[PDB]
């Protein structure tokens, strides 16, 4: 089925948002032991001996201070894309237009899921978050890249598993 | 005769001889009132004894004195109204009501909310602003009584007082309703020789947007004496400038024994409808001579249409003709009423439906702030009665009265309706009679009421499918029914078709438009919101006042302007025009997203009559008619 197909409303819903994932069920005996002792190790509690090493390590950050740290980070950064930084989402965002095209002139069918402008706000304001991580006042070319690679990762994938959207 | 009463009596002369404005203000009302009496001897209106007071000119001239306006308005209020009611006095000497005092400016601590306002802000004066939920009957209130004794063929007078009408407390002697004279006589009231001032009490709650979102909401009573009575309409955003007074004893006394506690209430002194977003006030603009003389060069221009347009929403790339409709919308035609009361209608109505992300719900907010009186609603989120109106039960006389919905608010006005398409069918049949008739009948349980609903409308749709189709039937893409299409003067359909020069040029303009910084704002710093509320009286992004394409806030006074001024007259040149292009119309071969009927000739003609409201022209052209007719061909085909 499609992904507009399996949703139960309509397919003008899905523009709205940003970034769509499609979670799947990977049905694979390696994922499954993996998420099964995943599972027990937080059942048992050395998840939470891991999480609180970690902590006092530095690569997991407490949940109070993260909170507090996006608070000082919404009040304080809102980062500007370079001049740079245009010619580069503009290209990416027209090929993907391209491909669209002429699948839907191919197929004489319309995608069951759209790209719009919507889209390319989506794409500005996930390079524009990116960049509020650091403190940076100024959107680089390396958060175009991630941005991209993250729109990637969950909208163009979910509308590759449209039959219109692929070919 | 009090000491310290003299000496603020004569430092507000001194304010008063050094501000000018004031006393030319004076003199002004007094030269109307003197004329409007001249012309009723000869052969109206009348103004009232109040003067506007800046309290930031008081502040530099006298601190002290505009501390103790603002801290104890009891002990300086009174000096100040004493000090300008002799001023006028010397004036009027040669051409009797005592003149009054209003504030503005800034207050500092005293701009509260009725949330905000605390019993440590009492016997202050205090700025507060909110919205009006609740307003009372106005009621005369007698002040002095006059009576007859036909025995000794003599008038009586007795005058009347109470605690809200001065700000100092004084002694209260209540004298009794007098039916004898001293001598015993009969006394008969003469009434029409009696005075009786208008009172009225206002409930003041916090606006819904600077309201917390889960708490029950906080009110004060405001008090309004003669000239400030009925200024308001339940549903306004106010900013009303008082003294927060109390009240009597808070159960002291031994006759009361209750924990009310001290009655607290606002004595108005000043009263400013405000305008907000989506509300019932209309945004007004007070013109100067600058902008005049800017309107009317702009109006001699022969790319004023196109100039205008393309300044809407420069940020919405395309959509070019829409701006034009909107535009011409908000000029918004000339209204008829005949002889034998038959109405004709002279505001346009515009419906787009088309693709999602189309800009329609943006151009939609746009409109919402850049209209006069416009008001936004959705589709099933606004209901049958949320629109034109409800009744409901006070508490007082306990008679229905009527709540007026979105269209009867937006009289005069815009109505922005957001998801056309999902609208109940009883709500759509109540738009039916508002969009042509341009009223609101109601038949309800006992009550039966006709209200105005001249109202402008945009409506923004969607497809059945969510996406339209070249191939099908528009009529099968639309899929709204004949008598609301042909409702509408203007339906646009906007599809999403891309190509690679236009998506091209959409991301540069979009990618352009993120990069913009507000002046005096810093690279990495967020642009703050601040909730704008206007008073109403009576893609480059560096325009700055009419260098090619005209700024927003300029903008809405050329709109205000051609509509209060200019009231463009049909002729022959564009009748011929119109009538040939109805003819062409009626009788045309191809196939149109909207159907033709008798509305498309008064939809020419309200589209003629908006385009010379443009060009600020008392007489409506052929060049206007031809623009008129050219822009329905695109919304047609
Ligand atoms: N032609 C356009 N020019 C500029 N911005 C656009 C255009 N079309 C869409 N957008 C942007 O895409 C976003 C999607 O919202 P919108 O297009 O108003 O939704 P809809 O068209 O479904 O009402 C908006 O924030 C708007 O700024
Ligand atoms: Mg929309």
């Amino acid at each position: 089925k499609s992904p507009g197909d399996n949703i139960d409303f309509q397919t003008t819903i899905l523009s709205r948002f940003d970034m769509i994932f499609i979670v799947k069920d990977d049905h694979n005996e390696e994922r499954d032991i993996s998420i099964a002792n995943h599972v027990i190790n937080i059942h048992t509690g050395n998840a939470n001996a891991m999480q609180n090493q970690q902590e006092e390590n530095g690569s997991e950050i407490s949940i109070e201070k993260m909170k507090r740290y996006i608070t000082y980070c919404r009040l304080k950064c809102a980062p500007r894309l370079s001049p740079q930084a245009a010619e580069k989402l503009s290209s990416n965002f027209v090929t993907i237009r391209k491909q669209l095209l002429i699948n839907e002139l191919e197929s004489t069918e319309r995608s069951s899921i759209p790209i719009t402008i919507r889209q390319l706000e989506a794409i500005i304001r996930i390079t524009e978050s990116l960049a509020k991580l650091e403190l940076s006042p100024i959107a680089q070319e390396r958060h175009v890249d991630e941005a991209i690679r993250l729109f990637q990762a969950s909208t163009m994938d979910a509308a590759s598993q449209d039959p219109i959207g692929g070919l | 005769p009090d000491a310290v009463f003299g000496d603020r009596v004569r430092r507000f002369q001194e304010f008063l001889d050094t501000f000018t404005s004031y006393r030319d203000s004076v003199r002004s009302i007094q030269v109307y009132n003197s004329n409007n009496a001249a012309n009723y001897n000869d052969d109206l209106n009348i103004l009232p004894h109040r003067i506007i007071i800046s309290l930031d000119d008081l502040r530099e001239f006298d601190r002290s004195f505009w501390s103790g306006i603002l801290v104890e308005p009891a002990y300086f209020i009174p000096p100040a109204e004493k000090a300008l009611t002799d001023l006028a006095d010397s004036m009027d000497d040669v051409p009797r009501h005592p003149w009054k005092l209003s504030f503005k400016g800034s207050f500092g601590a005293h701009a509260l909310s009725p949330r905000t306002l605390t019993a440590q802000h009492l016997n202050k004066l205090v700025s507060v602003e909110g919205i009006v939920t609740k307003t009372s009957l106005v009621r005369p209130k007698l002040i002095r009584s006059v009576h007859y004794a036909a025995k000794t063929g003599r008038f009586h007078y007795r005058d009347y007082t109470d605690a809200t009408t001065t700000l100092t407390t004084r002694i209260p002697t209540p004298a009794i309703y007098p039916t004898e004279d001293t001598e015993g006589n009969k006394l008969t009231t003469e009434y029409g020789y009696s005075t009786f001032i208008d009172h009225q009490r206002i409930t003041v709650q916090e606006m819904p947007e600077m309201a917390p979102a889960g708490q029950l909401p906080r009110s004060i009573d405001v008090i309004l004496d003669d000239d400030l009575v009925d200024k308001t309409k339940p549903g306004d955003r106010v900013n009303v400038v008082g003294v927060f007074k109390s009240l009597g004893a808070g159960g002291m006394n031994q006759s009361n024994s209750t924990l009310i506690g001290f009655k607290t209430l606002i004595l108005g002194n000043t009263v400013y409808p405000l305008h907000a977003r989506s509300t019932g006030v209309a945004a007004r603009q007070m013109l100067t001579d600058f902008d005049i003389r800017n309107i009317n060069k702009l109006s001699k221009k022969k790319d004023i249409f196109d100039i205008l347009s393309q300044s809407l929403a420069p940020s919405i790339y395309g959509h070019d003709h829409i701006k034009k409709a909107i535009l011409l919308m908000l000029m918004g035609g000339v209204e008829k009423n005949l002889e034998n009361g038959s109405h004709l209608r002279g505001d346009i109505n515009i419906l787009m439906v088309g693709d999602p992300s189309t800009a329609k719900s943006q151009l939609l907010r746009f409109v919402l702030n850049t209209a006069s009186l416009a008001i936004a609603t959705t589709g099933r989120g606004s209901s049958g009665v949320g629109l034109t109106a409800a009744v409901t039960t006070d508490r007082e006389t306990g008679e229905r009265r009527l709540e007026a919905g979105a269209m009867v608010l937006a009289d005069r006005g815009v109505v922005c309706i957001d998801e056309f398409d999902k609208m109940t069918d009883v709500d759509r049949v109540a738009i039916h009679e508002v969009m042509e008739q341009q009223t609101v009948t109601i038949a309800k349980a006992g009550i039966h009421t006709t209200l105005n609903a001249r109202c402008s409308v945009i409506a923004a749709a969607n497809p059945v499918f969510g996406q339209y189709d070249v191939n099908r039937d528009p009529h099968q893409n639309i899929a709204l029914p004949d008598s609301l299409l042909s409702r509408f003067d203007l339906l646009f359909v906007v599809t999403d078709d891309i190509n690679e020069i236009r998506d091209r040029s959409i991301s540069e303009h979009v990618l352009r438009t993120h990069r913009y910084l507000p002046p005096g704002y810093l690279e990495g710093e967020p642009v703050r919101e601040r909730l704008n509320l206007s008073l109403a009286v009576g893609g480059n992004y560096n325009g700055t006042e009419i260098p090619k394409l005209v700024t927003i806030p300029f903008l809405r006074k050329y709109v205000q302007y051609a509509k209060e001024r200019v009231i463009p007259q049909l002729t022959q040149e564009a009748i011929n025009v119109i009538v040939k292009n109805y003819t062409d119309l009626r009788n045309d071969d191809n196939t149109k997203k909207s159907p033709i009927t008798a509305r498309t000739l008064e939809t020419l003609i309200r589209l003629a009559t908006a385009h010379a409201k443009v060009r600020l022209s008392k007489t409506v052209n052929k060049v206007d008619a031809k623009v008129a007719a050219n822009l329905l061909r695109f919304a047609l085909l």
